[PDB]
């Protein structure tokens, strides 16, 4: 279990991380 | 000749188009003031989900705010932002969730970064409330709670949430409708 | 001929008296949201009550309402109702007075039917404070506080309340004016 | 001491029961 | 000749001027229910020190107040009025702060007269926050905090305060603002 | 230390009492 991860405002991939799985 | 009996005229259409648009903007500009809280709880409310599905899947409309609710009078203005389809890592997949601080006026006392829980969570009007949600905590590293620059931060909040089906085929929309609620904390910050 | 400028103005003038009624009822719609109450009190406030009176032995007015106050910010939406003449088992008699649930726009996730304390009482600005009250409960076999259907339901309350003399005859109105004081609970209600 | 009468908007006499006792 | 073209043109133009008053002063009649404080705290917010300064040192103005805050939906309605320059006893000297209770719709079955704490304070916004302030309490006998006869009676307060200097010369002031802070009671005093 | 002055509102020197002491 683990949360926050970031605005996804279509453009910039992160700095080299973000994501999120889930949903399960 | 008369020339100037329109040019008044002329004068009062504009004048007049204006207050419809204050007399207008007074219009949004009470529901604010009217679904207003600030006790650190919240109902932002969405009527019309099939509509607002669509122009989501579809490009014109596709990142709803809320009612900027704060946690007590003078204190922070946070808000939610809901992705019906979904975006980052779920455009498609499901629907997707944010909690977010804006700018405030009293926004400038306030101790920075942010750091308050956040149950953002979508609710269930069905008949036995098993309504999903959760919460976490702000990380001062990554920027997206530190004081406010333009009017309103890099909208943070956990994107898989309420998955597309399981929302849209269930007991969580009712008259196409659907309430939400973010829960951010309050007590481990020095009331006023 | 210039009939022109005349269905120019003619256009002018409603829009016109258009604004003069929205301005307007931004003024009647500036109260509600201002003399609002959403911890679970109230004061609904009654200036000239000679005025009020006749008119209600009359028959042009007899059914005033009041500021519609919530048990929190996205709670129920209860109000009162005043019949200075009074009615049902009263009209003549004495003053009656009510309490009633309106439909919400959070009203939905909210349980029914109602089941909350309500001690509405009048006051008593005189100088000892003598101010005739009650309470009752919610019963739900009787239709008046099941989950609403229009706008607000059955307005339910204890008709025999302050009878008209010793009301009228008193230290309970003052410069023509009297205030009541409906108490509604929130404890036993799972606050948001 | 009882409570809990109802809306007396002139028309129906009840389901065969309406009224209230008091002002005493 | 048709000079009744004009006639109902400048029926139009007053009528108009008239809704650009009312539509106006529904805008600063938004701050008020807007910044509106009722828990019996309230941030007073001042932009424009310089400004505000100035006209002061100057005579034009000199005598600003406050957003109207309560202590308790239906209860008191203080206020604060700061004197940038400085009056009574410290007209050039320094800043100078007070308190004040203004005449409210449900301040009739109100106690008088006044009899609760009030930590009027100048914050700090620096980053140390040693921010002055300091509290009193209501005198019955000296004419000030006894029931209201106008809308606002002879503002009390504690005259030497900020001293200009300290302030001027500090860590109070940023970017041409400041907020001021008074601090009511309430406890001790019986809720609604 | 004494709080508890009054307006200074202009005009009226006090019904023979007012001042306010500090700054210090």
């Amino acid at each position: 279990p683990y949360p926050i991860p970031e605005e996804g405002d279509p453009g910039p991939p992160g700095l080299s991380t973000p994501h999120q799985e889930d949903g399960k | 000749n008369t020339g100037l009996l329109e040019s008044q005229l002329s004068r009062h259409d504009q004048m007049l188009s204006v207050h419809d648009i204050r007399l207008a903007d007074m219009d949004l500009r009470f529901q604010v003031l009217e679904t207003a809280s600030y006790n650190g709880v919240l109902i932002w409310k969405i009527r019309d989900y099939k509509r607002r599905k669509q122009e989501a899947v579809m490009g014109k409309t596709l990142s709803l705010y809320s009612q900027p609710f704060y946690t007590g009078y003078f204190g922070y203005k946070m808000c939610a932002r809901v992705y019906l389809n979904g975006d980052g890592m779920g455009k498609g997949t499901h629907l997707s969730l944010f909690f977010v601080i804006m700018r405030g006026e009293y926004d400038a006392l306030l101790p920075w970064p942010f750091k308050q829980k956040v149950t953002l969570m979508l609710m269930d009007q069905g008949s036995s409330r098993r309504h999903l949600g959760d919460a976490f905590k702000p990380d001062p590293n990554s920027s997206s709670f530190k004081k406010p620059t333009g009017e309103m931060n890099i909208a943070s909040g956990c994107p898989v949430f309420v998955a597309q089906t399981v929302l849209e085929n269930g007991t969580y929309i009712k008259d196409d409708t659907i309430f939400i609620k973010v829960i951010v904390d309050t007590s481990d910050l020095p009331d006023p």
